[PDB]
C-alpha cells in the first residue's frame, strides 16, 4: 500500500497479541522467545532461537534455525521456503500472514 | 486369571478354538488369545466397565480398549516432552526463589499437566465453549502458569494466590479450535467446592440457551485420594447428576492417588479396595493409569472426554503417582512411613525417564536429538530472567 519499495509486512492472525504488525526491511530479522529477538513471541511453544526471515535480491525467504516444534508454511512442515503474498506461517501457537510491498 | 482355574494346561496352547468374533476372528489359538487379553487389560491402563447395564455403551468401551492406544507421531511425542519440561522448570523456580512452598509441591505427579492439557484440547475440537476447573492446593500455581496461561508477573506480586480465581484462553496447536478456561475460588475445607462448581456450570449453560443437544460447558474436578473416600459431600454431589434442575451433561473426575494422606496410609483411610469405588454405585466407568508413562496418560484424557460427549454421564480417572517430600516444610516422612520412603528417595524424574526412552528408539536424527536437550535449558532461562 504505502509500504516502501523492497519492504514487506507480517500481521498476527491468531495468538495472544493478535493484530500486531511487524516490518521486514533489513537483510536478516530474528524471531523467537529470546528477549533480544527482532520479533518477540513469548509462549512455551516457541524456542529461544526459532526462525529467521532473509531478503536476497528482492526475494523473501523463511528458514528454521533448529527449533523443537519446527516451522509450517500453509499447514506443511518446511526447513526453507520462498514466501508469496497471503501465505500463513506457523511458529508455535502463533499464526502470521505475509504481505509484500511495491517493487 | 490363571489357566489352571479353568481346567486348561500348557498342552492346549497351540490348539485352535471358536472365540465368537473376539479380535474380529471366528477361530484362534489359546496362545494368541492370552497375548491379546494381556496387551489390552494388564499393561499401563486398567479398566472397570462390565458393571454398566446398557449393552451399546459397554460395547463402545470394549472395542476402543481392545484396539489399543494408537502409535503417536514424532511431532506429538515432542509436544508431550515440552509440557513435562515446563512443569519441572516451574517446580525448580518455586523451591529456589521462595520459601514454605514444599507443602504445595507437585513433584511425583508431574503427568497431571499433560493429562489436563489433553482433555481441554479434545473439548476444543468438539466445538464447546468453556472448561471450569475446581481443585485443592497441591499444584495450583503450576496449573495457573501452564494450563490457564497467566504471566509470571501476575502470579507473583485479603487472601493468598492459592485461593483466588482466574480466567484465560486455550488455542489448539494442530487445529483451529479455541476454548475459555476458568478456575474457581475455594477455602481450605476439603471438597466444599464440589457443589459450588456444578452450580456455576449450570448457570453458564442456561445463559447460552442451546437446549438438550447442547451442554457445552465442561466441568473438570480434581480430588485427593483420602478426601474422596472419606468425606460424604463427594457422593452426595454425584447423586445430583441425572436430576431435572441439576444435570450438566457429565463431570470428568481426576483422583491424584499418591498412596498417603498426611501421616496416614490407605489401610487406615478407607474400607473400599480402590478410592474410586463410588463409581460402581452410580454405573460409570473407571480408568486406572500409571503416572510414569506419559503417552498412556494423554490417551486416557482423550477417551474420557469422548465418552462424556457421546453418553452424557460421569467418568473417573485414577492417576497413580507418589509424594516426593513431606506435607510440612520441615517434617521427615520416614518418621512414620520408613519402608515406603526407601523406594521413593533417589529416583529418576518422569521427564528424565521419557527423554531416555525417545533417544533410545532411534527414530530421531542428529539435528532432532540436539533439540530435545536444548529445550530444557530454554524453559529454565525463560522462567529465571
Ligand atoms: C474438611 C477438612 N478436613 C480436614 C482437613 C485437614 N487436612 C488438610 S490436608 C489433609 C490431608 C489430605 O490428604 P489427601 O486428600 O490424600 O491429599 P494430598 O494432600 O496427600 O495430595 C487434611 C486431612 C481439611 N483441610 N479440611
Ligand atoms: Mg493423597
Amino acid at each position: 500500500e504505502n509500504l516502501p519499495a523492497g519492504s514487506a509486512l507480517l500481521v498476527v492472525k491468531r495468538g495472544p497479541n493478535a493484530g500486531a504488525r511487524f516490518l521486514l526491511d533489513q537483510p536478516t530479522t530474528t524471531a523467537g522467545r529470546h528477549p533480544e529477538s527482532d520479533i518477540f513471541l513469548d509462549d512455551v511453544t516457541v524456542s529461544r532461537r526459532h526462525a529467521e526471515f532473509r531478503i536476497n535480491e528482492g526475494e523473501f525467504e523463511v528458514v528454521d534455525v533448529g527449533s523443537l516444534n519446527g516451522t509450517y508454511v500453509n499447514r506443511e512442515p518446511r526447513n526453507a521456503q520462498v514466501m508469496q503474498t497471503g501465505d500463513e506461517i506457523q511458529i508455535g501457537k502463533f499464526r502470521l500472514v505475509f504481505l509484500a510491498g511495491p517493487a | 486369571l490363571d489357566i489352571e482355574t479353568h481346567n486348561l494346561t500348557i498342552w492346549d496352547l497351540d490348539r485352535t478354538f471358536n472365540v465368537g468374533g473376539f479380535g474380529g476372528k471366528e477361530t484362534m489359538t489359546l496362545r494368541e488369545v492370552l497375548s491379546r487379553l494381556r496387551a489390552a487389560y494388564t499393561l499401563k491402563v486398567g479398566s472397570e466397565y462390565t458393571h454398566i447395564l446398557d449393552r451399546d455403551e459397554r460395547t463402545w468401551l470394549q472395542d476402543r480398549l481392545e484396539a489399543g492406544m494408537p502409535k503417536p507421531t514424532q511431532a506429538e511425542q515432542k509436544y508431550i516432552l515440552q509440557k513435562l519440561n515446563a512443569a519441572e522448570a516451574f517446580e525448580n523456580f518455586l523451591q529456589t526463589k521462595y520459601v514454605g512452598q514444599k507443602r504445595f509441591s507437585l513433584e511425583g505427579a508431574e503427568a497431571l499437566i499433560p493429562l489436563m492439557d489433553s482433555a481441554i484440547d479434545t473439548a476444543a475440537g468438539q466445538g464447546l465453549d468453556e472448561v471450569v476447573i475446581g481443585m485443592p492446593h497441591r499444584g495450583r500455581l503450576n496449573v495457573l502458569f501452564n494450563i490457564v496461561g497467566k504471566p509470571l508477573a501476575s502470579i507473583f506480586n485479603g487472601d493468598v494466590k492459592y485461593h483466588l480465581g482466574s480466567e484465560g484462553q486455550h488455542l489448539q496447536m494442530f487445529g483451529d479450535g479455541e476454548i475459555k478456561v476458568s478456575l474457581t475460588a475455594n477455602p481450605s475445607h476439603l471438597e466444599a467446592v464440589n457443589p459450588v462448581m456444578e452450580g456455576i456450570v449450570r448457570a453458564k449453560q442456561d445463559y447460552l440457551d442451546k437446549g438438550v443437544d447442547g451442554k457445552t460447558v465442561v466441568p473438570l474436578l480434581l480430588h485427593g485420594d483420602a478426601a474422596f473416600a472419606g468425606l460424604g459431600i463427594v457422593p452426595e454431589t454425584i447423586n445430583l447428576a441425572k436430576l431435572r434442575g441439576y444435570d450438566v451433561g457429565g463431570t470428568i473426575h481426576i483422583v491424584v492417588n499418591n498412596q498417603i494422606g498426611f501421616t496416614t496410609t490407605p489401610d487406615s483411610s478407607r474400607s473400599m479396595h480402590y478410592a474410586t469405588d463410588y463409581a460402581k454405585a452410580f454405573g460409570c466407568p473407571v480408568f486406572h493409569v500409571n503416572g510414569d508413562d506419559p503417552e498412556a496418560v494423554v490417551w486416557v484424557g482423550q477417551l474420557a472426554t469422548e465418552y462424556r460427549r457421546r453418553f452424557g454421564k460421569d467418568v473417573f480417572i485414577d492417576l497413580v503417582c507418589y509424594r516426593l517430600r513431606g506435607h510440612n516444610e520441615a517434617d521427615d516422612p520416614s518418621m512414620t512411613q520408613p519402608k515406603m520412603y526407601e523406594l521413593i528417595t533417589g529416583r529418576e524424574t518422569v521427564r528424565a525417564q521419557y527423554t531416555e526412552d525417545l533417544l533410545g528408539r532411534g527414530d530421531l536424527s542428529n539435528e532432532d536429538a540436539e533439540a530435545v536437550v536444548r529445550d530444557f535449558h530454554d524453559q529454565m532461562e525463560s522462567v529465571f530472567n
